[PDB]
């Protein structure tokens, strides 16, 4: 078995890999 | 230069796998499975100094910089020197129309 | 799962092949001898194993890609053997098969037949050749 | 050196067990044997008929000095040490917060004790085949250094388009129970420790490069 | 080069018994700045830059490696490289001078 | 809450850190004190890995802990 | 003659001891390089025997009740520690003192 | 209506006029003669274990080369018996106790010799100690207290 | 004649002079050592005015002489205390292991 | 705060990453670490934990 | 505000 099924690799981007900031003050176009 | 290209010379010709044993270790009771949370402390006071001695031109750059543009308002932002009336005549005679 | 000694199988052998120790060594009196001179060699014992469990894996420097693989069978009657590498075929020189891996990651499957009592033994290798 | 020897062990061991609580666990303590390699299968006996025909921790043993600097009492510090781990461990679930805690301790004690024991003179207890090996042995004299360690295990699939590996299996090295495939068409994969101890490096400046 | 080079070169290797020194063997083996970048003045031509000679010498991987090519290397080819012209260049040197 | 899948097996090693001078990894020059394959090889069986790394004496571990 | 120079450092006086050991077994074809060698090995021998006479000398005969006071001593460890490991002494450090 | 200096990164550096004292992990193998490597590695996959057998390799060839000292090889030039009949450079784990014992035992020299080992005497002791990198704040403090005791 | 007991127990710091066994005697090897320290400073320094990396031979037989004073001192017990200032870790060589994910190599 | 993403798997790491020199942009778990699970070209060595 | 040159600006003169 396992023989048809796929991978669904994951893929991630560098500014996902280093620069991600977060929190409700995340964004700039906020009232938070 | 010779100097600091010698130093530069010695910091390169180092290992990379260049961890430390602290001493400290024993409270962290590492079971050879874990990872020491000071292996890096020689490894990174060697990338800082190494790097540090390759941007020397890049401060001196900004130094320099910095040093023109504070010394072209010396008669404008420094008091007694804008308050001499040597100064004050000469920024008078500019403005003669 | 379960527990599973082997019975046909007897002591697999990989080691590196004779020849780059031969060329390592003695240098033809041409060129300079190498660095590195790292030479491996992996046994595996039929009993006090798993037909369960008959996947290895290892890593090999860049220079260690030609390896060759000696089998023993504790059937001492006719039995049918089949070495594949990356699906291909090597055909042997008890038996003994050179093998010239690839960059990457490569799959061995040794396969035994007894054809006689009509019993398979498997045997799979992953093996990493560095780039 | 026995004596301050064994203080400064309880001293680590109760230090070490925090979180763990290992020292602070109860044992039948009736319990002994000779070789330490079958010492779960026995106890499984031992339960066996105390189960069929129907108490002390390792801080206790301490107290009550149980534990003679001649080798019989590091022997016994050592089982009732694994003695403990094992029971720990088949109690917790596979791969919980306390198994893995467990199995910690149990590594780090049973390194401690070797490398103490092997410090004070104490013990806790062919190259003919390949043709490698006989130009080997004609061309240069060998001087060797032998040593075990288990191998580790993973699990392996197969798909259209290629060979997929998973993560190594925190399964503990005294984990007895036989297995349990999550799925059928797993093909369990046996992972070998890295050979080399000289593994060479690069220098500083090729990880210090100027972009 | 020098007589205690030659000695450690031949023991780096293993042919150390395999050499014979003669007399002369023995008695022999005993013994202005013009302005190239501009981050600080003003640039000189590039030409008159071209016309000077560089020699930076004291880095591995020269003064200037670009961001795509270093991010893509290989550790292990350049580990053995640094391994035969760093450590082993002596053992080689001496094989070049002598073992045929 | 999936199983992560990868290219490649992973990699085991014993030791983190490693003894740069020891009679055992580094073999000495000029070895002082003590058909067939030879006379002078000599086994050692080590009771582990630990040997070729570095541990901290349990009595140091103690005075440590003492504080 | 040839007269084999002293060796600079203890791993050269190992490899002397090596390139002797592998030389001996052929002395009629060699025949030059072991008068040397064996030259260079009765010095060191004879330097050894002269320090350590020495040596016990000076043991037996530093001084009654002579004492170190702490800040010189301080102040040349770290002076020597500096000096070894190729960075600079202060002028004010030592002339001072 | 101070001078704070760059660090003086000590441990890093090596030694300048005797090389043979630096920390195992920053000498060169190159003046013993250990650059190349002849190894041997023979693995055993037997029973859910492995048993690894390291062997290094010196040239058989090689006649006095290879094989331990003894009496038969120096001849009357020599006077080697009794030293023959009957260690030299530190290692990491030894270090690392001379450490240890420092820090437990602060000057008692032959508590720390006791507690390295029996391989080293005090006076090797006494010269590890010496040669040991000393902290920075502190080089700092000292230069500073001779700066300011000069200056005022 | 020859003694392996010597070849065996040699390093280039076996040379005792007899300015050190006098300074001895006569009380004050602070002197020398300082004196010696001054010299080595001045050494370093002519060696840098002109551009030379590798030391002189008589420096390198100061800082031999500086370091056997100290340790005869040391040693002698002469000193009330030693001043016990150490960086409490020290470098070490770590395993060096590659990816086992193999590269696609586009 | 800031968060910190795995290069190889998805995951985030968790109050340490092993920064790597070479890449520059590409952080690795501890797991993913101690296990080798980078690319074929680099080594341990390459990477830095903070 | 970083002494990278301060040493041996300072050792040289
Ligand atoms: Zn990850």
């Amino acid at each position: 078995m396992f023989e048809t099924m796929v991978a669904n690799p994951i893929k991630v981007s560098r500014l996902q890999s280093n620069g991600v900031l977060t929190g409700p003050a995340a964004n700039t176009k906020s009232i938070h | 230069s010779a100097r600091i290209s010698n130093r530069i010379n010695e910091l390169e010709r180092l290992p990379a796998n260049l961890g430390t044993y602290s001493l400290d270790d024993c409270l962290e009771f590492i079971t050879k499975d874990d990872l020491s949370s000071r292996m890096d402390t020689f490894k990174i006071k060697a990338l800082v100094e190494l790097k540090s001695l390759k941007l020397l031109t890049k401060q001196k750059s900004i130094r320099q910089k910095l040093i023109n543009n504070v010394a072209s308002q010396a008669h404008h932002n420094i008091p007694y020197l804008r308050d001499s009336p040597f100064t004050a005549a000469a920024q008078r005679s500019v403005q003669i129309r | 799962m379960e527990y599973k000694p082997y019975k046909l199988i007897q002591q697999i052998y990989i080691f590196s092949s004779k020849n780059l120790y031969s060329q390592a060594t003695k240098p033809l009196l041409g060129s300079r001898p190498s660095c590195n001179q790292n030479w491996v060699e992996y046994i595996f014992n039929g009993n006090e194993l798993s037909q369960n469990e008959n996947a290895f894996s290892f890593m090999l420097q860049p220079m260690q890609t030609f390896l060759t693989l000696q089998s023993h069978l504790t059937s001492s009657l006719k039995d049918t053997e089949t070495l594949l590498t990356i699906n291909k075929e090597p055909v042997k020189s008890t038996e003994i098969f050179d093998i010239r891996l690839s960059e990457g990651l490569n799959h061995l499957m040794f396969r035994c037949e007894d054809k006689i009592s009509h019993e398979t033994e498997f045997m799979n290798f992953w093996i990493n050749v560095l780039p | 050196k026995l004596v301050d020897f064994l203080v400064n062990v309880q001293s680590i061991l109760n230090a070490a067990s925090v979180k763990c609580h290992v020292v602070d666990e109860s044992f039948p303590a009736k319990f002994f044997e000779k070789n330490p390699d079958k010492i779960y299968e026995s106890y499984c006996k031992f339960i066996k008929n105390r189960s069929n025909s129907e108490l002390t921790t390792i801080n206790k043993r301490f107290e009550n000095g149980e534990y003679e600097p001649i080798q019989g009492g590091f022997y016994k510090l050592y089982h009732d040490i694994k003695l403990v781990c094992t029971i720990l461990i088949h109690f917790y679930p596979q791969g919980t917060r306390n198994y893995q805690l467990v199995d910690k301790f149990y590594k780090f004690s049973s390194e401690l004790l070797l490398r103490e024991c092997c410090r004070i003179g104490i013990a806790l207890t062919d190259d003919d085949a390949t043709e490698l090996d006989k130009i080997i042995s004609y061309d240069f004299i060998k001087i060797s250094m032998n040593y075990t360690v288990p191998i580790s295990q993973t699990y392996q699939i197969r798909t259209k388009d290629m060979d997929l590996f998973s993560s190594i299996i925190s399964k503990s090295n005294l984990d007895k129970r036989p297995h349990e495939l999550p799925n059928t068409n797993f093909k369990i994969n046996n992972v070998l420790p890295q050979t080399d101890i000289e593994n060479e490096a690069p220098r500083l400046g090729f990880v210090g490069a100027n972009t | 080069m020098g007589y205690y080079d030659v000695l450690a070169g031949l023991s780096a290797l293993e042919k150390s018994s395999q050499v014979v020194f003669s007399a002369t063997e023995l008695q022999q083996l005993t013994q202005k700045r013009v302005a190239v970048h501009g981050y600080l003045g003003g640039k000189v031509s590039l030409a008159d830059a071209a016309q000077v000679e560089y020699e930076v010498g004291h880095s591995l991987l020269g003064s200037y490696v670009p961001r795509q090519q270093l991010e893509a290397l290989s550790s292990v080819d350049f580990s053995h490289h640094f391994h035969r012209t760093l450590e082993c260049k002596a053992a080689l040197e001496t094989h070049d001078v002598f073992l045929a | 809450g999936e199983i992560l899948w990868f290219r490649g097996p992973s990699v085991i090693v014993n030791e983190r850190i490693i003894n740069s001078g020891d009679p055992h990894l580094s073999l000495p020059l000029n070895r002082w004190f003590t058909l067939e394959p030879d006379v002078e090889n000599e086994k050692e069986s080590l009771p582990g890995p630990f040997v070729l790394g570095l541990r901290p004496s349990a009595k140091f571990t103690a005075h440590r802990l003492s504080m | 003659e040839i007269t084999i120079p002293k060796p600079r450092s203890s791993a050269q006086l190992e490899q002397l001891l090596y390139r002797y050991r592998a030389i001996q077994n052929h002395p009629k074809e060699n025949k030059l390089e072991i008068k040397a060698i064996e030259d260079t090995f009765r010095n060191i021998s004879r330097d050894q025997d002269i320090y350590e006479t020495k040596l016990d000398t000076l043991r037996k005969s530093i001084d009654k009740g002579f004492q170190y006071d702490e800040d010189l001593l301080n102040k040349h460890l770290v002076a020597l520690q500096l000096l070894e490991k190729d960075t600079d002494v202060p002028d004010y450090f030592l002339d001072l003192p | 209506n101070v001078k704070k200096e760059f660090p003086v990164n000590l441990t890093i550096k090596k030694n300048v006029y005797d090389s043979a004292q630096d920390f195992n992990a920053l000498q060169d193998e190159s003046r013993n003669s250990r650059q190349i490597h002849k190894v041997y590695i023979c693995h055993t996959c037997g029973n859910e274990s492995i048993n690894v057998r390291y062997h290094n390799l010196r040239a058989r060839d090689t006649n006095l080369c290879s094989r331990c000292f003894q009496e038969g090889h120096f001849g009357a030039n020599f006077q080697s018996s009794d030293f023959i009949r009957l260690k030299k450079n530190w290692s990491d784990q030894e270090m690392l106790l001379l450490l240890e014992g420092i820090e437990m035992y602060e000057d008692q020299w032959e508590k720390i010799a006791d507690h390295v080992g029996g391989h080293k005497r005090v006076e090797d002791c006494i010269e590890k100690f010496l040669s040991l990198p000393i902290e920075d704040n502190y080089i700092r403090e000292v230069v500073g207290s001779t700066l300011n005791g000069k200056g005022g | 004649i020859i003694k392996l007991q010597n070849l065996y127990n040699w390093t280039p710091s076996n040379y005792i002079g007899d300015d050190e066994i006098e300074n001895f005697r006569n009380g004050t090897p602070d002197k020398l050592v300082s004196d010696s320290l001054l010299k080595l400073k001045r050494l370093r320094k002519e060696r840098i005015l002109n551009k030379v990396l590798k030391p002189t031979t008589e420096e390198r037989e100061l800082y031999f002489k500086v370091k056997r004073i100290l340790k005869e001192v040391i040693l002698a017990k002469k000193v009330s205390k030693v001043p016990i200032n150490n960086v409490r870790a020290f470098p070490v060589l770590q395993t060096n292991y590659n990816g086992s994910i193999p590269v696609v190599r586009a």
